[PDB]
C-alpha cells in the first residue's frame, strides 16, 4: 500500500526490461535465420580432397553441434523475484540453423546466398575464390594436394588451441559474468538499511510505532527502487551494446559466410578466401579462410617496355628481369 | 494495458504467489515454572521471584485463591507480562485490615505497619487461612501496631519495638498508659466473623506456547523469533552443535534448526511466478490461454484460486488442456504435432496461434523451415538459363520527436515558494 | 616478552551455517602476526582487559585453572571468578577472595559446567559475557611457542551479567606457559566450507595482498 | 519525486536518441553506397545481385526500393577444370567449361 | 561512517568508471596498433615526383 503512493515506476521497469527481453530473441533471429531452406550435405564427404569432420555435424552426439562446437560448448562455464526466461531458438535449432548455413556454403558457395542453391564442385569453387582476388585459377589445379593438406592442418590446429587456451572466449565468458555480477549485486543490495534502523520489515513494525515506522519503510522504499532502476539502465546500456555487436554479427555472417569479402581485413588478415559459422554460449565464432602469400624474391622492375618506338604497358602483372 | 482492446500477442499480468494459511511457532519446552508454591509481620518474606516466567493462571484457575486484585496492570494480561523481579509477600493479615490493602488506602496495617503508592504496580491474592492462623484462646504468632509517631511512606523499612511516649512522665524503657508498646495481638481465633477472620494475602509486588510442527506445505512459520514464510522440508544439512540457523550465498534464512527436535529443515518460500496471458486479438475472439512462468503442471491445481492466491479465477485453469513446457505450465492450448512458422512465441521454441483445429488456441514446436538436399556430385554443375528482376522494400528511422521540458513549470504548478 | 600470534585467534561470530562461501564481516579480531605476550610458571599479574582477551595455554600437568575479572578487584562490586576444579567448572561474581595470593588448592550470579594445547577468547559487548574456546593435543615442543597453523574457536558460555571488567588475571594450582593477546576491530574473510567449519581467514589490514583479496 | 521522474525519462530519452543514431548512420551508409552507387557486399541491398536503388521519404524515416537481378532456371551440366589438347591444358579465361 | 550503512554504490562505480577507463585505452589500441612491425622511411625522399 506504501508502494502504491509512487505510481507507473513499479510497472515501466518491467516494460524496459520485456522489451530488453524481446530484442535479444530478435538478435539471434537476425544473426542466424539468414537462410529458408535447410540444406544438408549428402553422406558422401569428398569435398576435393578438404576435410570438414571438425565442424560438420556428428550423428555419434545427441545434439546435431560438431566437435568444434563442442568444445566452444564446453570451454564457457536470482531466486528473490527475479526470473530468467528461455531463449525462444533452443541450441538444436541454433546448431541446425549453422548446419544448414556451412551446407549450404560448402555445396553451392554464393548461389544459395544470392538465390537457389547451385550445386558446383569443391575445386572449381576454390578456384573461383583464387579468381576472385587477383589468382589466376591454374595455380589452385596445380597445388590442389597442397592446399588441402594446408587447410587440413590449418583446421586441426584450431582443436589444439581451443582445448589448450580457454581465454579465447573472453566476451562469452564475460557476458555471463556480467549478468551473474549484475544479480548479485541487486539480490545484495537488500541487505542495506539506506540509513533506517533495520533491514527486515517485521522489526520495524515490530518494535516502533506507525506514524514513523511509515518514514522508515518508505526510506527502505526508496533504497530498493533506486537500486532496481540503476539495475534497469545499466541492462539497457548493456542490451544496447550487445545489439551493436549482433548488429555486426549479422553483418560479417551475411558478407563472409554467405559470399565473398573485398574489404580489408574485414574477415581475417590476408586476402579472404570464405568463411565457417559455429554456435556458442551467447555468441556466434566464425572461421575464416584467407590466403597469404609467404616467400618473397626481389625482382628488377619497369614501367613499361620501348619495342619499334611503341610503348607496351602489361595487361595484366607487373614486367621483372632476373 | 489501461485498454478495452487488447492486440494478438502474449502479456504479462501479475505473479503466481502461493499464500499459506496455518501458523507454526516453535519454543523450547522451559517455560522456568517460577516457584509459587513456596511463597503461596515487620521482617518480610519477601521473595525475590527472577529469572523465570511467572505463571498466574494457576493461582487464577485453582480452587482455594479468591482475591485477584491488580494494580498497575490488567490482572489478565499477568500471564503474558514479563517481571525483573516479582516481589511476593506472602502475609496473615485480618480481613478488616485486607479491606485496606489498596494504592492509597489508610487504615491500620496501611498506615501503621507499611505504606503502598497510590501508583502502585502489583496484585493482591488473599484467601482465608482460619485452620492454618487460627488457634484457641486466641493467635499470638502474629503482632501488629495500632500506634506509631508518625504516618508513613511507602516501602520504608521499618522494624522496631520501641516504646511510644505519649504522656509528660518519661517512661524509658518502662511501659503503661500513655508508654504504650507498639506490638498488639489481635488474637485469632475459629470463632470469629469474616471481618475479624485472617486472610493469606500475598502481595505480589511487581511466555508464548509452542505449537505441533507441520511439514511438506508452505506455511507461515516463527522458530525463536525467527520469522518467515516457507515449506518446512526435511533437509540433511550438517550443522555444526552450536550453529541454529543456516544461510545462502545471498545471506536469506535457507536452513532452521527446530529448538525442539534437533532436525534440520530447508526452506522454499511457497513458488512463485509471472502468469503472462496468451489470446489473439479481441477484434477475431475472447479465447485466452495462460501460461505460469517457472511452475510445473502439477502444483497449479495444488495451488489453485481455492487456496489464498493472487490470481482468483478458474475459466482457464480448471485442468483440461494442460501442457508442461519449458517455459512452465500452459493451460487452455492443446499441443499439436504439426510444425508451423512461430505466430506467438513462447520459449524454448514453443508457439501458439489460433487454429481451426471450430477455431480454438494451439500451441506446437516452430519450424525452421523446408527441409532441402543438394545434389553435390564432382563433375556436375547447375547453371541458371533465365533471371527475375526483384524490387524490396526496406525501411529504415531516421530521427524521433523533438521534446523540451520546463522543469520549473513541470515540478511546481504556480508556486513562487515551490521556486 | 613477546612472540608471534601467527594465523591464531579466529572465532565463529555467529551461529550461522554457511556452506562453502567467503563472507566477509567486521568484529573484534586479533590481527595475523601481532605481538603476543608470553607468561612461564616456574607469575600471574594482573593484566588489562581492553576489548578483548585472546588466551593460549601450553601445558599438560593442567596447572592454569582459572581467571579472576573486575574493575577493581578491592571487593567493594561484582568481580568474576572462572574456576575449574578438575570435576566441573564454577562461575560467580562473588566480592570476595578465595586466597589472599591466588591459587588453587551477596552473589548475584552461580553457574556450574605441554600436550595440551587450549584457546579462549573473551569478550564483553553491551556487558554480555562471550566465552570461545578451542582444546587440542599437540606433540612439539615449547619451543616454536604457538604452533604455525589454523584452527577455528567454538562459543561456550554467553552470560547475561551485565558486569563491566577492565582488569583480569589467570589462577593457577599450587602444591606450563600462557600466551595473552588483545583483540582489535579488524575486517576478517572467512572461509566455510562444506561443513560450515571456518577453513581459513584472511586480514584485510594486514598487507596490499591481502587487501586485494579482500576487495 | 518529480525531479528523479524527469531524469528517468532524460535517460531514456538519451538512449533511444543513441539507438536512432545508429539507425540513421546505417541509413545513409546504405544512401551512399546503393543509391549513389552499386554495391558489391552481399545481402547489403536486397537479396540477390544487387542492381540499384531508390529512396523515397517516410514519417519519421526512409524507404529504400531495392532493384536486384535473381536467377530463376536452372539446369543441369556436366563440367570440368580444364581440357587436354596436344599435350596443353586449356583453363576457361571466364566462365564455365560445360557439357550437354 | 554514516556512509558505511548504504551498500555497494561506491563500488558499483568504481566498477564501471574502470571498465570505461579501460575501454578507452582498448579503443585507442584497436585504432592505431594495427601493425607489427615498426617501419621506417629510406634516407631519399623522391617517390614518384
Ligand atoms: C578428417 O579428419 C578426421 C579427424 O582427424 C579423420 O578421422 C579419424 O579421426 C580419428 C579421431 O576422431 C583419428 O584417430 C583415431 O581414433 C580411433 C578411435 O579413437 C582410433 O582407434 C585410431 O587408432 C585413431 O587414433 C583418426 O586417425 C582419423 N583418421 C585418419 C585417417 O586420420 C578423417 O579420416 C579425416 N579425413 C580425411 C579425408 O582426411
Ligand atoms: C520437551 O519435552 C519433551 C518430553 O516429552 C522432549 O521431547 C521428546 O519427547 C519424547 C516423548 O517420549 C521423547 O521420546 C524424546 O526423547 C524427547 N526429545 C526429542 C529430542 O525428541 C524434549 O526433549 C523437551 N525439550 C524440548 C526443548 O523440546
Ligand atoms: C513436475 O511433476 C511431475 C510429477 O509427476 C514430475 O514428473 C516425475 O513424476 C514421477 C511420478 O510418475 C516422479 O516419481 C518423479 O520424481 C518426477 N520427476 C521429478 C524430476 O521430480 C516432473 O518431473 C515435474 N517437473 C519439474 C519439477 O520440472
Ligand atoms: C524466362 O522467363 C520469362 C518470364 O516469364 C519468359 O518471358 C515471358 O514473360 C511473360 C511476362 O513476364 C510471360 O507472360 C510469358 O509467359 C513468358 N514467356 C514464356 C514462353 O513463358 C521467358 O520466355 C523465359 N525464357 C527465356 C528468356 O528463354
Ligand atoms: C540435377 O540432377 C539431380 C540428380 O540427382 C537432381 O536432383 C534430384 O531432383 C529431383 C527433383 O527435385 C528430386 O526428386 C531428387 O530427390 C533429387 N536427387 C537427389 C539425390 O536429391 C537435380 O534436381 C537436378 N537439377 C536440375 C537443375 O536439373
Ligand atoms: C631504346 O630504344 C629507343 C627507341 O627505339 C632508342 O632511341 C634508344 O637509343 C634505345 N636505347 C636506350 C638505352 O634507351
Ligand atoms: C503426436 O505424436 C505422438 C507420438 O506419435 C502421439 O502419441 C500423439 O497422439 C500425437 N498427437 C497428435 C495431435 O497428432
Ligand atoms: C567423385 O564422386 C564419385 C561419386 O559421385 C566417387 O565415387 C569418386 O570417388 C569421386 N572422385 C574422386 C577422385 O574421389
Ligand atoms: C614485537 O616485539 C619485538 C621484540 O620485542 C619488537 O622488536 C617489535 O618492534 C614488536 N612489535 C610490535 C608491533 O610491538
Ligand atoms: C553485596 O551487597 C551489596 C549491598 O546490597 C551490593 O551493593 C553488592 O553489589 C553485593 N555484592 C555482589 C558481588 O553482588
Ligand atoms: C567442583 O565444584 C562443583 C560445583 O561447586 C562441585 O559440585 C564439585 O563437587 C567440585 N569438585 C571438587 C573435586 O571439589
Amino acid at each position: 500500500n506504501l508502494l502504491l503512493q509512487y505510481g507507473s515506476f513499479c510497472t515501466q521497469l518491467k516494460r524496459a526490461l520485456t522489451g530488453i527481453a524481446v530484442e535479444q530473441d530478435k538478435n539471434t533471429q537476425e544473426v542466424f535465420a539468414q537462410v529458408k531452406q535447410i540444406y544438408k550435405t549428402p553422406p558422401i564427404k569428398y569435398f576435393g580432397g578438404f576435410n570438414f569432420s571438425q565442424i560438420l555435424p556428428d550423428p555419434s552426439k545427441p545434439s546435431k553441434r560438431s566437435f568444434i562446437e563442442d568444445l566452444l560448448f564446453n570451454k564457457v562455464t536470482k531466486f528473490k523475484g527475479l526470473t530468467v526466461l528461455p531463449p525462444l531458438l533452443t541450441d538444436e535449432m541454433i546448431a541446425q540453423y549453422t548446419s544448414a548455413l556451412l551446407a549450404g556454403t560448402i555445396t553451392s558457395g554464393w548461389t544459395f546466398g544470392a538465390g537457389a542453391a547451385l550445386q558446383i564442385p569443391f575445386a572449381m569453387q576454390m578456384a573461383y575464390r583464387f579468381n576472385g582476388i587477383g589468382v589466376t585459377q591454374n595455380v589452385l589445379y596445380e597445388n590442389q594436394k597442397l592446399i588441402a593438406n594446408q587447410f587440413n592442418s590449418a583446421i586441426g590446429k584450431i582443436q589444439d588451441s581451443l582445448s589448450s587456451t580457454a581465454s579465447a572466449l573472453g566476451k562469452l565468458q564475460d557476458v555471463v559474468n556480467h549478468n551473474a555480477q549484475a544479480l548479485n549485486t541487486l539480490v545484495k543490495q537488500l541487505s542495506s538499511k539506506f540509513g533506517a534502523i533495520s533491514s527486515v520489515l517485521n522489526d520495524i513494525f515490530s518494535r516502533l510505532d506507525k506514524v514513523e515506522a511509515e518514514v522508515q519503510i518508505d526510506r527502505l522504499i526508496t533504497g530498493r527502487l533506486q537500486s532496481l532502476q540503476t539495475y534497469v539502465t545499466q541492462q539497457l546500456i548493456r542490451a544496447a551494446e550487445i545489439r551493436a555487436s549482433a548488429n555486426l554479427a549479422a553483418t560479417k555472417m551475411s558478407e563472409c559466410v554467405l559470399g565473398q569479402s573485398k574489404r580489408v581485413d574485414f574477415c581475417g588478415k590476408g586476402y579472404h578466401l570464405m568463411s565457417f559459422p559455429q554456435s556458442a554460449p551467447h555468441g556466434v565464432v566464425f572461421l575464416h579462410v584467407t590466403y597469404v602469400p609467404a616467400q618473397e624474391k626481389n625482382f628488377t622492375t619497369a614501367p613499361a617496355i620501348c619495342h619499334d618506338g611503341k610503348a607496351h604497358f602489361p595487361r595484366e602483372g607487373v614486367f621483372v628481369s632476373n | 494495458l489501461k485498454s478495452f482492446t487488447v492486440e494478438k500477442g502474449i502479456y504479462q499480468t501479475s505473479n503466481f504467489r502461493v499464500q499459506p494459511t496455518e501458523s507454526i511457532v516453535r519454543f523450547p519446552n522451559i517455560t522456568n515454572l517460577c516457584p509459587f508454591d513456596e511463597v503461596f509481620v515487620y521482617a518480610w518474606n519477601r521473595k525475590r521471584i527472577s529469572n523465570c516466567v511467572a505463571d498466574y493462571s494457576v493461582l487464577y484457575n485453582l480452587a482455594p485463591f479468591f482475591t485477584f486484585k491488580c494494580y498497575g496492570v490488567s490482572p489478565t494480561k499477568l500471564n503474558d507480562l514479563c517481571f525483573t523481579n516479582v516481589y511476593a509477600d506472602s502475609f496473615v493479615i485480618r480481613g478488616d485490615e485486607v479491606r485496606q490493602i489498596a494504592p492509597g488506602q489508610t487504615g491500620n496495617i496501611a498506615d501503621y505497619n507499611y505504606k503502598l503508592p497510590d501508583d502502585f504496580t502489583g496484585c493482591v491474592i488473599a484467601w482465608n487461612s482460619n485452620k492454618l492462623d487460627s488457634k484457641v484462646s486466641g493467635n499470638y504468632n502474629y503482632l501488629y501496631r495500632l500506634f506509631r509517631k508518625s504516618n508513613l511512606k511507602p516501602f520504608e523499612r521499618d522494624i522496631s519495638t520501641e516504646i511510644y511516649q505519649a504522656g509528660n512522665k518519661p517512661c524509658n524503657g518502662v511501659a503503661g498508659f500513655n508508654c504504650y508498646f507498639p506490638l498488639r495481638s489481635y488474637s485469632f481465633r475459629p470463632t470469629y466473623g469474616v471481618g475479624h477472620q485472617p486472610y493469606r494475602v500475598v502481595v505480589l509486588s511487581f511466555p508464548k506456547k509452542s505449537t505441533n510442527l507441520v511439514k511438506n506445505k508452505c506455511v507461515n512459520f516463527n522458530f525463536n523469533g525467527l520469522k518467515g514464510t516457507g515449506v518446512l522440508t526435511e533437509s540433511n544439512k550438517k550443522f555444526l552443535p552450536f550453529q541454529q540457523f543456516g544461510r545462502d550465498i545471498a545471506d536469506t534464512t535457507d536452513a532452521v534448526r527446530d529448538p525442539q527436535t534437533l532436525e534440520i529443515l530447508d526452506i522454499t518460500p511457497c513458488s512463485f511466478g509471472g502468469v503472462s496471458v496468451i489470446t489473439p486479438g479481441t477484434n477475431t475472439s475472447n479465447q485466452v490461454a495462460v501460461l505460469y512462468q517457472g511452475v510445473n503442471c502439477t502444483e497449479v491445481p495444488v495451488a489453485i484460486h481455492a487456496d489464498q492466491l493472487t490470481p482468483t479465477w478458474r475459466v482457464y485453469s480448471t485442468g483440461s488442456n494442460v501442457f508442461q513446457t519449458r517455459a512452465g505450465c500452459l493451460i487452455g492450448a492443446e499441443y499439436v504435432n504439426n510444425s508451423y512458422e512461430c505466430d506467438i512465441p513462447i520459449g524454448a521454441g514453443i508457439c501458439a496461434s489460433y487454429q481451426t483445429q471450430s477455431q480454438s488456441i494451439i500451441a506446437y514446436t516452430m519450424s525452421l523451415g523446408a527441409e532441402n538436399s543438394v545434389a553435390y556430385s564432382n563433375n556436375s554443375i547447375a547453371i541458371p538459363t533465365n533471371f527475375t528482376i526483384s524490387v524490396t522494400t526496406e525501411i529504415l528511422p531516421v530521427s524521433m520527436t523533438k521534446t523540451s521540458v520546463d522543469c520549473t513549470m513541470y515540478i511546481c504548478g504556480d508556486s513562487t515558494e515551490c521556486s | 616478552a613477546y612472540t608471534n600470534s601467527f594465523t591464531r585467534g579466529v572465532y565463529y561470530p555467529d551461529k550461522v551455517f554457511r556452506s562453502s562461501v567467503l563472507h566477509s564481516t567486521q568484529d573484534l579480531f586479533l590481527p595475523f602476526f601481532s605481538n603476543v605476550t608470553w607468561f612461564h610458571v616456574i607469575d600471574n599479574p594482573v593484566l588489562p582487559f581492553n576489548d578483548g582477551v585472546y588466551f593460549a595455554s601450553i601445558e599438560k600437568s593442567n596447572i592454569i585453572r582459572g581467571w579472576i575479572f573486575g574493575t577493581t578487584l578491592d571487593s567493594k562490586t561484582q568481580s568474576l571468578l572462572i574456576v575449574n576444579n578438575a570435576t566441573n567448572v564454577v562461575i560467580k561474581v562473588c566480592e570476595f577472595q578465595f586466597c589472599n595470593d591466588p591459587f588453587l588448592d551477596n552473589c548475584t550470579f552461580e553457574y556450574v559446567s605441554f600436550k595440551n594445547l587450549r584457546e579462549f577468547v573473551f569478550k564483553n559487548i553491551d556487558g554480555y559475557f562471550k566465552i570461545y574456546s578451542k582444546h587440542t593435543p599437540i606433540i612439539v615442543r615449547e619451543p616454536e611457542d604457538l604452533p604455525q597453523g589454523f584452527s577455528a574457536l567454538e562459543p561456550l558460555v554467553d552470560l547475561p551479567i551485565g558486569i563491566n571488567i577492565t582488569r583480569f588475571q589467570t589462577l593457577l594450582a599450587l602444591h606450563a606457559a600462557y600466551y595473552v593477546g588483545y583483540l582489535q576491530p579488524r575486517t576478517f574473510l572467512l572461509k566455510y566450507n562444506e561443513n560450515g567449519t571456518i577453513t581459513d581467514a584472511v586480514d584485510c589490514a594486514l598487507d596490499p595482498l591481502s587487501e586485494t583479496k579482500c576487495t
